[PDB]
């Protein structure tokens, strides 16, 4: 796949601030325009994938509802970073983040996985 | 073996102690750890490990700390005197095994440097296995003693290196950008609609980049310089050529490309793009690099490392002064019956010793010769001759094996080494006819080839060549197991830190996101890389792994490859070869004639007639239809030369006598020019002044320069020199052909036909091996199709032994085999589309052709030309064989003031200020300051790059102005302390005239504002700073012996210099009248081509050190097929757009013999040169 | 390809004549679609007047009487990149002297960028009936008579002179 690194498992507080990043090494340093980010979301392992967040030539957010206006995308593609937070977290959130990432020069196409929980 | 004054704790006499001591010298401990670390290098050879084995590394792990514990155990802790500590290689054994012992756990991100550093369990051997620490301890001491030598060299490119850097500036920036600028749509980057020039200048898509080529074209506002297209201008836009490392513009930059000229790798490509960026002028800055960075300096390293190793190896010589047999008595002897017995001796006086011998080397000869005749395309009655012959050869061998086996008991016949050999090749001869079915495995039919060398029972220089092949593996096994050692572990490193860079960074390098040819991901082609750099090509990958893993590892890595890798094969190479070492009228009208003859004036006359006429050459050339004058003035003396050559030899016929004239070889020469030029003359006299071979004799006249020969007595000498040591190098010269057509045929075997292609040249791809894998199905895709779809094959291919030599020779000379061995890698079957690296391992035919018929052919050649040259020298009582008389007095006269010189010490003025003064200046402190200031300004002239900010501009600027104002006082400062007395010194005029001539410089800069504006003369005036930084090698003292040395061998570099420039010149005519109008295709481009005196002499200067000789002979090989037979050429009647391959091949291929020859004895006269000085 | 030569400026009455003009592209590789005019006036008239123009595949002359049916085209042949520009008259008349100046057009292709360039050469050619052979040969042939003389003449007066000083010096002994 790809290479990015991800915290493996992240415990958040009810409603605190979570911040879940995929930060990755490639060659070819990261342009803006032909470079392409996405971000998918599963309630839980076995359920539905959902999309909620695109980076095509520009920032593209899908505003679901699980992630109306709680997922920000503060980052740093350049910087290798196209983390996520997510403030207010709500116990069914808890599933999997992927990260889907495309370095344009390259084609060593890759994925993610990051796995959040949160406590009672 | 005990031998233990060490009395620590855990007493010497205790039973664990006296178990580990016993088990520790116990040589089974020596071989298990042999075994292990053979395992070892095998699995760290292993790419990506398997888990299954991760254990097994555990395993190993284990092993080396059982010998840590032993080790310990037996004379541990430091503080013991003669403990491990004390012996170096243990510090290693510690640092490794304490490094697995951190990596097996956490440790820090850097993968790949910890993985790296398993490197040191391949380094063990050098420390177990018994000799290898003396191997390493001479190659140690070789480069202690090559200091100076190291010295010199660093000043030296750095000189050379400021220089390249305020000439060629910038210029390797040079593009053709598009000029008529657009501006009604010149988009910005960002959507604006607006024109930046910084984003203009840098737009890709801009530039040139001529339809083929990678690179954008360099271009150039000079004369002379590379031509713009229509429409283009010639500004500096951009990134610089090859990724951005070639490059003048900064010091760093500089001092790369000119150690890549030292070693001449690649030097070409750097030669034509600066070149064509700042014009063919700057010809005269390479010639000056190339023989005095790439040959002085090179030859004075290798004479260094010789003296030193010869001072070794004499040091190192001069200190030292019955069960089985029962078994074998019976079935060995195969004396039991009386017959047998009688058939025994009747069939070994049916051997017939005295005429044995001539029947089987008869036989062998023969064999060899049919072996030679090997096609692609066979007609099937050929291919039975070849098959019945080998049938007929292999029956006589098995006959004369078995015959011998009967005729002397097996016991004695395998007793001798050329009997188990001729078993050898019996044995692999009766497998093939057996196994005539087997699938691929080729190489198996090749080993035939061997029973050539049975004629080294006959040949005494065969023998030689056995001898340096087995004292290779036998009395220096142990130095080439170094070589092998550390061509491995440089391998591993490669592979352990740049592999996975390689794989992630494939679209760096390559264009079509695949693994480059040659990369370090695999461990076969790491090997292959570092073997390449043991060849020299080092500069065309170094480039590709700085750009994917980083420029720092990547110099440091080749570097080391480099020094390390040339040190021990350059080591081997010596040691391979000093192991080899150990009335009344006529009477009156000839006297009269002969006076005249011998008259000087009249010889210098007949110099500058000879010169006149051969110059009046260099204008017959493209450029003849204009200059109509020109041509109807030299035509018109044409007549009068031959007239004067007739009469020349008319009188000297008179003056000598006709046998006198007719048996020196020089007169042959002379009346054979004068009577062909006389032939051509009549012919064109009469009507038949064209139509026949008339035509091509015209061109014959490029041979009028060899009276240069007869006339120049230098030119002569030299050729003298070399034609009597000819039938030396004849033998030799045999061997190698000999072996190189054993190793031809061996080629022929294994790849005749396998290079054909099938390019589509409008896309010019070569069809992967799905859509066509047949030559059938490309006949196929032809029928349906036009002629836009071919089948070429490589144009230097191995089909015929004698595209065998041109390839191999192109192979041996490490230039133009590139391609070789791509076609090779590629092939797969003899009809069969080639496929991308399908065949990987035939690369190891060429390794071995490298190592052996490249390598030690070069070893044996260069040792008896060695031989060959004391010998000479030892005929005339040592004396030079490369000067004249007065030459030789020149000579004796350096040899006389080169020693000590009591010089005036100048005694002080009587006055008490110049008594002072004369302290400030004669005090070493005085000196020591003046060193240090030019030191500085050395550093503040390498810290000049392009680009640089303005205002570091101004702050050079005012630098470089107290700098000279400095320089400029201490001079006046001397002046006024004694000018009459310190006009007396050279090294005070050098001073005086760089001091001026930059005062010259700094007034032009403030005054430039003038009618005479030249920027050129400017950047040479400002070269002229550079001279001041040579006064460092005054207070010098080897540097200045060995400059003196330089200074003491030039004569003989003159005359050389001399004939190599007179053969240029034959061979540039040659060029001019024959490959003057050929396709620009590969290395013959709009320039660097044959049109023009000026861009032959350029293209034979860039051949005589056989730099991309591949691309000259290239586009001549083509054929109409791939050519044009009837091209319009405007502005000339002739006709043709390429030239004939026969005579292509014999130009190119018999100059790389002569420059070989030529540039050898520069060697010679330099190496020799440097020993006699002490 | 670059041989940029002048055409000749004598032509010979009544015999044919080559009008040579060369534009010569700066690289070579570049492929180009170039068509030409030639501008024509006598000697003693009026501006120039258009006679033949080549475009890429025929020539078309103009209706002139003074070219019609006696010039032809010596260009390069059928390639849509003349490089070569000559016009070939045949049967010269007095007529045909004065101004010549080929009008070459080209339009050459690159990657994406088309260009649109013009060079005008001026050539003047005069019309004679006897071929006035030019100056250069013929002092060129006086000089190599001369020398050959001189030379011939130097050494026989040196062989003379050492001939007589050295039968003078073995008459003495
Ligand atoms: C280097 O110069 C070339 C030549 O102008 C640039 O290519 C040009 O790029 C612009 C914008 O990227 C293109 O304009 C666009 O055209 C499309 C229609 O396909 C239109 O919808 C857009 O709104 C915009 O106007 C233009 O077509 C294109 N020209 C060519 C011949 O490719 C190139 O972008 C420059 N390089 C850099 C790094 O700026
Ligand atoms: C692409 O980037 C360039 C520069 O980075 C942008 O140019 C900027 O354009 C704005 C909009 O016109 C300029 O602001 C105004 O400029 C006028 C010029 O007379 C000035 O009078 C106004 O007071 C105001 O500053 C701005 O100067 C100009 N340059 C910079 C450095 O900002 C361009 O707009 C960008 N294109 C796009 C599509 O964003
Ligand atoms: C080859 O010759 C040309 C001129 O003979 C050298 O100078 C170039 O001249 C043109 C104008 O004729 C410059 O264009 C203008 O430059 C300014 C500089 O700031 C730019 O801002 C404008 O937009 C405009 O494009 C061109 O820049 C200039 N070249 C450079 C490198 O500045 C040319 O330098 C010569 N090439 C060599 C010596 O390699
Ligand atoms: C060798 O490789 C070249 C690569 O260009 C092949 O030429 C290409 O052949 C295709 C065949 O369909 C051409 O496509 C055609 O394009 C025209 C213009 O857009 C369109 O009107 C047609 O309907 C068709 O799509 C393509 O233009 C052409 N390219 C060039 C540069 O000529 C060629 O076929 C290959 N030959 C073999 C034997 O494989
Ligand atoms: C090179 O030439 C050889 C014969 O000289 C080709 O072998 C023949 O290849 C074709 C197609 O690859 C085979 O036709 C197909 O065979 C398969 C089974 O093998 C069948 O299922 C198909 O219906 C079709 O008939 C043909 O049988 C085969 N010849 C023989 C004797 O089996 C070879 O393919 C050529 N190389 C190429 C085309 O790359
Ligand atoms: N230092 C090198 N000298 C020549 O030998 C190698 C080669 O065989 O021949 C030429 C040079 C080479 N590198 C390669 O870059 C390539 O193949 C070639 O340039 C292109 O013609
Ligand atoms: C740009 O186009 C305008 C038309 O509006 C024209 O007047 C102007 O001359 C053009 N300039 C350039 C540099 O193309
Ligand atoms: C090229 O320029 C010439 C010069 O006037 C003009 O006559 C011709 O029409 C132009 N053609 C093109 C395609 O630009």
């Amino acid at each position: 796949s790809m290479e990015v690194t991800v915290p493996a498992t992240l415990n958040v507080l009810n409603g605190s601030d979570a911040r879940l990043p995929c930060t990755f090494n490639s060659c070819y340093t990261v342009n803006h325009k032909q470079f392409s980010l996405n971000w998918t979301y599963q309630e839980c392992n076995n359920c539905s994938e959902e999309m909620f967040l695109q980076f095509r030539m520009k920032i593209i957010n899908l505003k679901l509802e699980r992630f109306q206006d709680r997922v920000e995308f503060s980052g740093n593609p350049s910087k290798y970073d196209v983390s996520v937070m997510l403030r207010n977290v709500q116990p069914e959130d808890e599933g999997i983040y992927n990260c889907y990432i495309m370095n344009p020069p390259d084609r060593h196409r890759g994925h993610g996985k990051i796995h959040l929980q949160v406590l009672m | 073996f005990s031998a233990t004054p060490a009395l620590y704790i855990l007493s010497p006499f205790n039973l664990i102690r006296r178990i580990a001591i016993k088990i520790l010298i116990h040589s089974v401990f020596s071989m298990i750890i042999m075994c292990t670390i053979l395992t070892n290098c095998v699995f760290m050879t292993f790419s990506n490990p398997p888990d299954w084995s991760k254990n097994v590394e555990y395993t190993f792990t284990g092993i080396y700390t059982f010998e840590s514990l032993v080790k310990i155990i037996a004379r541990g802790f430091c503080i013991d005197g003669f403990t491990f500590l004390r012996d170096p290689w243990n510090w290693l054994d510690f640092s490794v095994i304490m490094m697995a012992y951190i990596t097996e756990f956490v440790n820090l991100g850097n993968v790949s440097a910890l993985r790296t550093f398993r490197v040191l369990r391949a380094l063990k051997t050098i420390s177990v296995i018994p000799g290898l620490k003396t191997i390493v301890g001479a190659l140690i001491q070789s480069v202690k003693k090559l200091s100076d030598v190291m010295i010199l060299t660093v000043f030296c490119l750095s000189v050379f290196a400021l220089i390249g850097l305020q000439l060629f500036m910038g210029n390797l920036r040079n593009k053709c950008v598009v000029w008529p600028i657009n501006f009604n749509e010149s988009y910005l980057e960002n959507g604006t609609k607006g024109f930046d020039w910084e984003e203009y200048i840098n737009n890709k898509t801009n530039f040139y980049t001529v339809p083929g080529m990678l690179e954008p074209l360099l271009c150039g506002n000079s004369s002379d310089a590379g031509q713009c297209p229509e429409g283009y201008q010639c500004m500096k836009a951009g990134r610089n050529p090859n990724y951005g490392y070639t490059s003048f513009d900064t010091f760093s930059w500089a001092f790369l490309a000119l150690f890549r000229l030292m070693t001449q790798d690649y030097w070409e490509n750097l030669y034509q793009l600066t070149l064509r960026a700042a014009g063919k002028t700057y010809m005269i800055f390479f010639v000056l690099v190339i023989f005095v960075g790439s040959f002085y300096l090179v030859n004075l390293i290798l004479a260094v490392v010789a003296m030193a190793y010869e001072e070794q190896n004499q040091a190192t010589l001069e200190e030292a002064e019955p069960c089985w047999y029962k078994f074998a008595n019976t079935f060995l002897i195969w004396e039991c019956h009386p017959y047998w017995i009688k058939l025994k001796e009747i069939v070994n006086l049916i051997v017939m010793d005295p005429f044995v011998d001539l029947a089987i080397t008869i036989c062998i000869v023969l064999n060899t010769l049919f072996m030679a005749m090997e096609h692609h395309p066979m007609t099937p009655q050929f291919e039975h001759v070849l098959a019945v012959g080998n049938l007929v050869f292999t029956g006589i061998f098995t006959a004369e094996m078995f015959l011998k086996l009967i005729a002397m008991d097996p016991y004695y016949y395998f007793q001798e080494g050329w009997n188990i050999f001729d078993g050898f090749i019996v044995s692999l001869s009766l497998m093939e006819l057996s196994l005539a079915d087997v699938e691929g495995l080729s190489v198996l039919r090749s080993f035939r080839l061997l029973r050539v060398f049975k004629l080294a029972k006959s040949w005494p220089t065969l023998n030689m060549l056995i001898k340096i092949i087995g004292n290779s593996v036998g009395a220096l096994g142990n130095l080439t197991l170094v070589l092998a050692i550390i061509v491995f572990i440089f391998a591993v490193v490669g592979m352990q830190l740049f592999g996975k860079s390689y794989k992630e960074c494939v679209c760096k390098i390559n264009q079509d996101c695949e693994l480059p040819r040659w990369h370090m991901h695999d461990f076969f082609h790491s090997f292959l890389i570092v073997f390449r750099v043991l060849c020299g090509e080092w500069i065309e990958t170094m480039w590709d792994c700085m750009e994917v893993a980083g420029q720092a590892m990547c110099l440091i890595v080749f570097m080391m490859v480099m020094v390390i890798g040339n040190l021990v094969v350059l080591n081997l190479f010596l040691a391979l070869l000093l192991s080899s070492f150990s009335g009344k009228s006529w009477w009156i009208l000839r006297k009269t004639c002969f006076l005249i003859v011998e008259h000087n004036w009249f010889e210098t006359f007949i110099i500058f007639m000879i010169l006149l006429s051969s110059g009046a050459l260099a204008f017959e050339d493209i450029y003849i239809e204009q200059r109509k004058t020109i041509r109807t003035i030299l035509e018109y003396a044409d007549k009068v030369f031959t007239y004067i050559f007739i009469l020349e030899m008319l009188l000297k016929w008179t003056a000598y006598g006709f046998v006198k004239f007719f048996t020196n070889a020089w007169c042959w020469l002379d009346f054979l020019i004068v009577a062909v030029s006389l032939v051509s003359l009549i012919a064109n006299a009469l009507g038949y002044s064209e139509l026949g071979a008339i035509k091509s004799l015209r061109t014959l006249r490029a041979l009028r320069p060899l009276r240069a020969l007869s006339r120049f007595e230098g030119m002569r000498v030299v050729v003298n020199a070399l034609v009597g040591a000819i039938p030396s190098i004849m033998n030799v010269l045999l061997v190698c052909l000999i072996f190189w057509l054993i190793f031809s045929i061996m080629g022929v075997n294994l790849f005749a036909g396998k290079y054909h292609y099938c390019f589509n040249e409008t896309s010019e791809i070569r069809f992967e091996i799905e859509d066509v894998n047949n030559k059938t199905e490309c006949e196929k895709l032809m029928e349906g199709n036009n002629t836009e779809i071919r089948w070429k094959n490589v144009k230097i291919n191995f089909d015929n032994v004698g595209a065998g030599y041109l390839a191999l020779l192109q192979v041996a000379t490490f230039k133009g085999w590139m391609d070789i061995m791509y076609a090779a890698v590629d092939s797969r079957k003899p009809d069969e589309q080639p496929k991308y690296e399908d065949n990987i391992y035939m690369y190891i035919y060429f390794v071995i052709f490298i190592i052996f018929g490249s390598f030690f052919t070069l070893n044996l050649f260069i040792g008896v030309i060695i031989d060959n040259f004391n010998q000479q020298k030892k005929k005339f009582g040592g004396q030079d064989i490369f000067m004249t008389e007065e030459q030789k007095k020149y000579y004796n006269a350096m040899k006389k003031l080169g020693s000590k010189k009591p010089q005036k010490p100048i005694p002080r003025p009587l006055n008490k200020i110049q008594g002072i003064v004369f302290d400030f200046v004669t005090q070493q402190a005085f000196d020591i300051v003046i060193m240090m200031l030019i030191c500085l300004n050395m550093v503040t002239m390498m810290v000049e790059t392009d680009t640089q900010s303005k205002q570091m501009e101004n702050i050079l600027y005012w630098i470089n102005l107290v700098f000279v104002i400095f320089f400029t006082c201490e001079c006046v400062l001397k002046m006024f302390a004694l000018r009459h007395y310190y006009f007396t010194i050279g090294w005070n005029i050098f001073d005086f005239v760089v001091v001026i001539l930059s005062i010259v410089g700094m007034f032009l800069a403030d005054i430039i504002e003038k009618y005479f504006v030249s920027p050129t003369l400017f950047r040479v005036i400002r070269l002229a700073r550079i001279g001041r930084i040579l006064r460092l090698i005054k207070g010098a003292k080897g540097i200045r012996t060995l400059l003196f040395a330089l200074m003491m061998s030039l004569p003989a570099l003159f005359n050389i210099g001399l004939l190599l420039f007179l053969v240029m010149f034959i061979f540039s005519i040659f060029g001019m009248s024959n490959f003057a109008y050929v396709k620009h295709e590969a290395g013959i481009d709009d320039m660097f081509n044959f049109e023009t005196f000026g861009n032959s002499m350029i293209c034979l200067f860039q051949i005589t050190t056989s730099a991309g000789w591949d691309g000259l002979l290239l586009p001549i090989l083509n054929r109409p097929p791939d050519c044009s037979l009837d091209k319009e050429h405007p502005g000339s009647g002739f006709k043709g757009d390429c030239g004939n391959p026969s005579v292509g091949i014999f130009f190119f291929v018999s100059y790389i013999i002569i420059s070989f020859l030529i540039v050898v004895n520069m060697y010679i006269a330099i190496i020799l040169e440097n020993f006699s000085v002490a | 390809g670059c041989v940029e030569v002048d055409s000749e400026t004598e032509a010979v009455y009544g015999m044919t004549f080559k009008i040579l003009c060369i534009s010569c592209k700066r690289r070579s590789e570049t492929n180009a679609e170039t068509f030409t005019e030639w501008t024509f006036r006598q000697k003693g008239t009026e501006e120039f007047v258009k006679i033949l123009r080549y475009e890429n595949e025929v020539l078309q002359l103009e209706e002139d009487e003074r070219f019609e049916g006696r010039v032809v085209w010596n260009g390069s042949r059928g390639t849509k990149d003349l490089q070569d520009l000559s016009i070939f008259i045949t049967n010269v008349t007095y007529n045909h002297s004065g101004d010549y100046e080929c009008h070459v057009y080209r339009l050459l292709f690159f990657e994406n960028y088309e260009h649109n360039t013009s060079v005008v050469k001026k050539i003047h050619i005069e019309v004679v009936d006897k071929a006035n052979r030019d100056m250069a040969s013929i002092v060129s042939e006086i000089m190599m008579y001369v020398l050959i003389v001189v030379l011939t003449i130097w050494l026989v007066a040196e062989m003379i002179y050492c001939y007589k000083k050295i039968a003078a010096a073995t008459e003495t002994a």
